């Protein structure tokens, strides 16, 4: 077709947890580093 | 700020600081 394109690398990244310890409370919540997250 | 000149492929994570510059 001699268009051009472009490449981005699609999104990678570490989860990381927030906890408050478990003696304290057993609910969590959760990071998704540098995530547009519209999407899971 | 005005005098200095300072992204990702594979792998690379420039993770932000805790303090921002405003705050700073
Ligand atoms: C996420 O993507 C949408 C799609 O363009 C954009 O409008 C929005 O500003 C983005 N959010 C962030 C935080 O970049």
């Amino acid at each position: 077709t001699l268009e051009i394109l472009d490449i981005t690398p699609c999104s990678f990244g570490g989860v990381s947890v927030i906890t408050p310890g478990t003696n304290t409370s057993n609910q969590v919540a959760v990071l998704y580093q540098d995530v547009n997250c519209t999407e899971v | 700020f005005n005098k200095v000149t300072l992204q990702k492929f594979n792998g690379l994570t420039v993770l932000p600081p805790l303090l921002t510059d405003e705050m700073i």
